[PDB]
């Protein structure tokens, strides 16, 4: 069922991360690369329930 | 002078105050480096000193 | 001088099965009285009687 | 006479002679009314100990006489006892709110819950701790609530009397939380609750034959919210014939009698009435003697 | 005199609900030492019937049936059973007077007229005065009913002494302002009373002024109450024994269960060309003289009693509760707070065969010790104690669980748990429930600090 | 000294390198070169 | 009878108050131990 939310979602797998990245992410690193062109700028946005 | 008109949104323990104060963030593992713009509103720790 | 180190593996195997055999037949004749019950009983008892 | 002179043993620097003119009209108790002590009979370290009991220090500390201090010259400190009815200044220190026209009264110092423990005069092995100055209302309520609390307990697992005490030690005066630190079982404590049963049964045999029944005939007749939450627990507990006024006239002395000895394990002397505050409720003035 | 009065009326003032008689009472140095005399905290003391449940439980059944169910989450019903336990005993008045003395002489000394039917010198060393209320259910008295009493010190030991009421009220009722009255009337007898088990003997006084004269009550003995009444008994004292009993069953079914190459789990240095036949033939004569020599004293019941406490159960399941867990995942390591077993008191059956002398209560505190370290049992004070070197030691370790090790000289250990699911639950509080601290003179009223002196109401000093 | 000290490591990088120190393969030996001694620090975010 | 070990060559030991050692009773007093136990009964 993660296969298919991932499907259903657009975001792809979490590509089976080292075990010691995880240390990496959480004491901070930047992911999410550019994008291939912007016309407007930075994306923003957020959610509440 | 209700009690609050958004109760999913504000208690301490719910949806919103464990997906967005830092803390309960920080539990459940995230990237420091991406902006959360409701960051600002639900950090209770820290508006509290 | 000599001495083994006490490590988990090593064991005491059975003392050529015949005293363990005398370990079983002492609990037979174990299991017949002896309960440590009764002597403090027919105590009380012959003190309830010689009262 | 009154002028009395306290010397010490340390030498001072600029620091603890500054601390010392910080506790100008201050108030530290005195044994003995000696004519020249030494600082190690001075303030209340001599006698502090904790897990020893609150209740023998309350009583202690009120029996050792009381004087201000002004005018340090170097090796010594000139401690003035107060006379009866004079007006004098005090700066309290001990943190509890002020007001005009108000009595105040001494108690050992509970520790005020964040463990501040201000010495606010260091040594080696000696502090200065000073003596709370209370206002009558909180210093009565501290004692009402340590004969309660030392009444409840007795004959009790440490289960119910905790969860009791985690909210019976805690008390509010103007935006203010006190806990009570050592509020042990000791022998005053004990023949106080003796006399306190005493008096009270003394109170219960001395009730006339209508003011046993008076609060029911107020439940018969009117329904108010003190006559309910009276009532409450009065029902939880559970035509005059001869009216000779002279022998009620009399019951009621005695009564009266039984009810200043039952109150007078409470209530303290006042030792201090104010005659006016500065706003910022560090000095005020006094008049009354120590 | 002081409590005796008192409670008299006391009794008087309830006898309404529950219609209990006082039995005024004194003991001596026979009863305690004089030490024990001085410090006795307060005294408990039980009504049970010629049934011989209790007086505080149900009439019909209770919830104390089942009989052990073996459970450590639980472990012996949770603590309801134990407020139970609680509700049975009484808390009766007391007063000590740690001086030697002459009963008749101090009653005289007092306002009390004596008479007795013939002169009875009695001198003891000091005195203790206690009063005991037994309870008649109805206006009937039963004379197989028998009675506890409880000594409780401020360490939170206890003593027991039981009796029937039978030798109580045998020739009593045979021959059957109010505080000026009762010195005027005063004492009738002077009368020694054994217990059920002759060790200690204690006197009782009976004033006629009681109004325990008035009342009328009917006594009858009849012998097949006071038949089921030992029976009763029997099993109240058996809650010792056959626990010893069932420690020795389960020593044989897992060395038949073994076969006889039982393993070693304690650290010792071993040697080669020893002799093992000797060693084998010393389990068994020494094994024996084990259960020759069992008491209550022991280190099995010293086991239990930790886990019949209040705070007991829910601190067990505490226990499991934090090792059943998941592990720290790596969000949890970096900002959870810091996450909590390194030595653990166990209890020790000493025996020794060649000079027949056990010892039975022995405090061990055991360890892991490194490098794939079994088990090294060192004393209270680091002594490492090498009891277990030497050929004339056989060892018992117990935990505070119910895991049970039989260790022989050489460190080679026989591992298994305590049954204990052939006793039931009500004789199983009753005799070693640890019971709770209660607040007196003296006692901080937070639970637990730094306590001051014992009160010590001693003859050394006066009393002030 | 151990419960002390730890009291004031309470950040996420210091708890991240005692993470690092017992999450590898390896000893720890082979991971750590030493590089001297600070001789003035200069109150920054990122302290130079 | 002969226990079986698991390091095939015995060590040496120091006689501390600490390292756990075997009993010194070495040919006459084990024979003593085991007349007592059968003069015992």
């Amino acid at each position: 069922v993660d296969r298919w939310i991932r499907h259903a979602a657009g975001v792809e797998r979490p590509q089976l991360l080292d075990t010691e990245t995880i240390s990496m992410l959480t004491f901070g690193s930047m992911s999410e690369r550019n994008a291939a062109a912007t016309v407007h700028g930075q994306k923003a946005a957020c959610e509440l329930i | 002078f209700a009690a609050t008109h958004n109760p999913w949104a504000s208690q301490a323990g719910c949806l919103s105050d464990v997906l967005y104060n830092t803390r309960h963030r920080e539990r459940l593992g995230y990237n420091s480096k991406f902006y959360s713009p409701c960051a600002q509103y639900f950090n209770t720790e820290e508006i509290i000193a | 001088a000599v001495f083994f180190e006490p490590h988990e593996e090593n064991v005491l195997r059975c003392p050529e099965r015949v005293l363990r055999r005398l370990l079983e037949d002492a609990a037979v004749t174990m299991r017949g009285g002896g309960w440590r019950e009764d002597v403090l009983m027919d105590r009380v008892r012959k003190r309830y009687l010689r009262q | 006479e009154a002028n009395i002179f306290c010397t010490f043993d340390h030498k001072l620097s600029i620091a603890d002679v500054g601390k010392l003119t910080k506790l100008v009209a201050a108030v530290v108790p005195i044994p003995q009314r000696l004519h020249l002590i030494k600082h190690y009979q001075l303030g209340l370290h001599q006698f502090v100990d904790h897990t020893r009991g609150y209740v023998r220090l309350r009583g202690l500390l009120r029996n050792m006489t009381l004087t201000l201090m002004r005018r340090v010259e170097g090796n010594q400190i000139l401690l003035h006892v107060p006379t009866h009815g004079l007006l004098y200044t005090v700066l309290n220190t001990g943190p509890v709110t002020w007001e005009k026209g108000d009595a105040l009264c001494v108690l050992p110092p509970l520790f005020h819950g964040p463990l501040a423990r201000e010495n606010l005069l260091t040594l080696g092995q000696w502090e200065l701790v000073l003596p709370w100055i209370v206002p009558m209302p909180l210093a009565l309520e501290i004692n009402q609530r340590l004969l309660i609390m030392g009444l409840f307990s007795l004959d009790r697992s440490y289960e119910e009397v905790k969860a009791a005490v985690q909210q019976l030690q805690t008390i509010t005066f103007r935006d203010a939380t006190f806990t009570i630190p050592d509020p042990v079982i000791d022998q005053h404590l004990l023949i106080d609750m003796k006399t306190a049963c005493l008096s009270m049964s003394m109170v219960a045999n001395l009730a006339s034959e209508l003011t046993m029944t008076y609060v029911r005939k107020l439940a018969l007749e009117d329904s108010s919210m003190l006559l309910v939450k009276c009532q409450e627990l009065l029902m939880r507990l559970d035509r005059p014939q001869h009216v000779s006024p002279d022998d009620e006239i009399a019951r009621l002395s005695a009564l009266f009698v039984m009810l200043r000895q039952l109150d007078d394990l409470i209530r303290e002397q006042v030792v201090f009435t104010v005659c006016d505050v500065s706003p910022d409720n560090k000095s005020a003035t006094c008049i009354f003697k120590g | 005199m002081e409590t005796h009065l008192y409670s008299d009326l006391a009794f008087e003032a309830r006898f309404a609900d529950d219609e209990q008689l006082p039995l005024h009472l004194v003991l001596d140095q026979e009863v305690l030492s004089n030490e024990e005399a001085e410090t006795l905290r307060y005294v408990y003391y039980r009504n049970v019937d010629s049934a011989g449940r209790s007086t505080g439980r149900a009439p019909g059944g209770d919830e104390d049936d089942a009989p052990a169910s073996d459970d450590a989450e639980d472990a012996v019903g949770g603590d309801r059973a134990f407020d139970r336990e609680r509700r049975t005993w009484q808390r009766a008045c007391f007063r000590v007077l740690p001086r030697p003395l002459e009963l008749l002489d101090y009653l005289r000394q007092s306002g009390l007229t004596v008479t007795l039917e013939k002169e009875q010198r009695v001198r003891m060393f000091y005195a203790v005065f206690t009063t005991l209320g037994l309870r008649c259910p109805d206006n009937r008295l039963s004379g197989a009913q028998t009675l506890h009493l409880r000594l409780v010190w401020p360490d939170g030991s206890y003593r027991d002494w039981e009796f029937l009421a039978r030798d109580l009220l045998r020739e009593e009722m045979e021959a059957n302002a109010r505080t000026d009255e009762w010195k005027g009337a005063g004492v009738s007898r002077l009368r020694e009373v054994w217990d059920v088990q002759h060790r200690v003997r204690l006197r009782v006084l009976w004033y006629v002024n009681s109004f325990w004269r008035s009342r009328e009550l009917s006594y009858d003995d009849h012998e097949v109450e006071l038949y089921r009444a030992l029976d009763a008994y029997r099993a109240r004292i058996a809650v010792e024994y056959v626990l010893i009993r069932a420690v020795r069953d389960e020593i044989y079914a897992v060395l038949r269960r073994d076969g006889g190459a039982l393993p070693q789990r304690f650290a010792c240095h071993v040697s080669r060309n020893m002799s093992w036949r000797v060693v084998w033939e010393l389990c068994r004569h020494a094994l024996a003289l084990w259960m020759d020599w069992a008491d209550v004293r022991s280190c099995i019941i010293k086991a239990l009693t930790p886990r019949l406490s209040r705070g007991a159960a829910a601190a067990a399941q505490r226990a499991r509760r934090q090792r059943e867990r998941s592990a720290p995942k790596p969000q949890e390591l970096l900002f959870g707070p810091r996450n909590e077993p390194a030595e653990q008191t166990w209890y020790a059956d000493v025996v020794r065969c060649v000079r027949a002398q056990v010892d039975l209560g022995v405090e061990v505190r055991a360890a892991r010790c490194p490098r794939t370290g079994l088990w090294i049992v060192r004393d209270r004070r680091g002594r490492l104690r090498r009891w277990l070197s030497q050929p004339e030691v056989c060892v018992l370790y117990v935990t505070p669980d119910l895991d049970f090790y039989w260790v022989l000289p050489g460190g080679f250990a026989v591992s298994s748990r305590v049954t204990l699911h052939g006793l039931a639950q009500r004789a199983l509080r009753d005799r070693f429930q640890n019971f709770e601290a209660v607040l007196a003179r003296g006692m901080h009223v937070e639970a637990g600090r730094q306590e001051p002196e014992t009160p010590r109401v001693s003859g050394r000093r006066l009393p002030f | 000294t151990r419960c002390l000290l730890e009291s004031v490591y309470t950040a996420s990088a210091a708890r991240a390198a005692l993470q690092w120190l017992d999450l590898g393969p390896h000893l720890l030996h082979r991971r750590l070169e030493t590089l001297g001694c600070v001789k003035t620090v200069s109150l920054g975010i990122t302290s130079l």
